[PDB]
């Protein structure tokens, strides 16, 4: 399919950013696409080959795209303003000369415009073992797992369960909510579960862990503070079968 | 060229019909089309209106009288939980575009085969005396509430699938860092009168 590069970009405002796109093999069309949340995308620019053909909605005072040898493509923003945060996406079509062809998307770029940097913080991941009294009522067990205290939401959350990711028996939240919702830097706090047999969390031999990537500042970001640099990283919480 | 997707969310029971209403204003013949974006996954065609084919399910029938494009299906399906997004294309816009309505969540509820609402207390399996409160196996005819006290967290409901067991179950969590917590208290929204704790 078609590929984006970064996938998760935090910047504060007034910095640059650059984006790339990779199309389907042999596509001669190629769009760029903001998507604000909560709203459907809103071209930016399309190529035809390495040449502009619509750049008319491109705010062209600090954006701009090349795609110089027709493959490709570079989307740039200098410099960022706190409302370019967005999901930036990439896509190709055949380019062939009759009517609208399909266009195949890429994953997206999710760009996070700050005005502090010193506000971004990784998640602090904690698993809650299940509940003697729902096991002898419902013959089930329920794991919970809590990431808090992380900004901006970019989170990840999965289960794994000794040692391979599981899908069946797991619901996580489709939002965050904010730890204090009058602040607008507000951390974030999200929940998951994961509900077993009575029996499969009764095996002392299980292992039950909650995992969340976190997308947070680059290699090259500056980072003076005392804390640790909040990078892209991984944070898990575990818990053991019990009888 | 406009595209207009009146509602950003539509929540219906599993079975029930869906339809994910789309208007246009476009002088001259248009070009329609649903995209679709399931959960982690790429935006992708659904179907365009050149075709009677029923695409998972789906179909939408451009009625110019109308100047709409609704996707229809007469059953909801779990499965059909995702971002939908209508779409009319422009020709000779510098070249050949597209142009997105605003999007529609749709989102399927289960159909719970025994409700046995309940709320348990689950302690950290660190040595914290931290601990939550699971609210669980409630009917989809409840609501959770949002907490209205800054320090006590609730999160919205949450349907997970024991596809082994042929089992499915909504959930919501709640805790707080308060002496004062209980779970007792935890949802002091509508709750079912024969919850257990």
């Amino acid at each position: 399919g078609v590929a984006q590069s970064p996938r998760y970009k935090i910047i504060e405002k007034r910095q640059s950013v650059a984006f790339w796109c990779n199309p389907i093999s042999g596509h001669a069309t190629l769009y760029w696409y903001q998507q604000i949340l909560g709203q459907g995308p809103k071209l930016l620019i399309q190529f035809q080959n390495n040449g502009v053909v619509d750049d008319s909605q491109l705010p062209k005072d600090r954006f701009s795209a090349e795609r110089l040898k027709g493959v490709d493509s570079t989307l740039k923003i200098q410099p960022a303003k706190l409302e370019d945060s967005a999901v930036y996406l990439c896509a190709s079509s055949l380019g062939g000369a009759g009517g609208a062809d399909t266009q195949y998307f890429g994953p997206g770029t999710r760009l996070t415009v700050l005005e502090d940097l010193k506000n971004v913080f990784p998640p602090e991941v904690a698993v809650f073992e299940p509940s003697e009294a729902e096991i002898s009522h419902t013959q089930k067990a329920t794991l919970v797992c809590l990431a808090t205290g992380f900004y901006p939401d970019h989170v990840e959350l999965s289960w794994w369960v000794n040692g391979k990711e599981v899908h069946s028996g797991v619901c996580t939240d489709p939002q965050p909510l904010k730890e204090q919702p009058a602040l607008n830097d507000s951390r974030y706090a999200l929940s998951s579960r994961l509900r077993v047999s009575a029996t499969f969390w009764q095996n002392p031999r299980n292992h039950f862990r909650c995992q969340v990537q976190f997308y947070g500042l680059s290699e090259n970001d500056e980072w003076t503070q005392d804390r640790a640099k909040p990078v892209t990283q991984i944070v898990s919480a575990e818990a053991w079968g019990r009888a | 060229q406009r595209v207009t997707q009146p509602e950003k969310l539509l929540s219906v029971f599993k079975g029930a019909p869906v339809e994910l209403k789309c208007n246009y204003s476009y002088s001259g013949s248009p070009e329609l089309f649903w995209y679709v974006q399931y959960s982690r996954q790429r935006l992708q065609l659904l179907l365009r209106h050149i075709s009677r084919e029923s695409i998972k399910g789906f179909t939408a029938d451009l009625n110019k009288g109308e100047t709409s494009f609704h996707l229809k299906k007469p059953f909801a399906q779990e499965e059909d939980s995702a971002m939908y997004y209508c779409a009319l294309s422009g020709f000779n816009n510098a070249g050949n575009m597209l142009t997105f309505g605003g999007g529609t969540r749709l989102m399927v509820k289960p159909n719970i085969q025994n409700p046995d609402p309940a709320v348990y207390q689950l302690r950290d399996s660190k040595s914290s005396d931290k601990s939550v409160c699971l609210f669980t196996d409630f009917d989809s005819q409840t609501n959770v509430s949002q907490s209205k006290d800054s320090d006590v967290y609730i999160t919205d409901k949450c349907v997970l699938d024991m596809r082994s067991m042929d089992f499915k179950s909504n959930s919501a969590v709640a805790w707080s860092n308060k002496s004062d917590f209980a779970c007792a208290n935890a949802f002091n929204n509508s709750i079912i009168p024969e919850d257990t704790f």
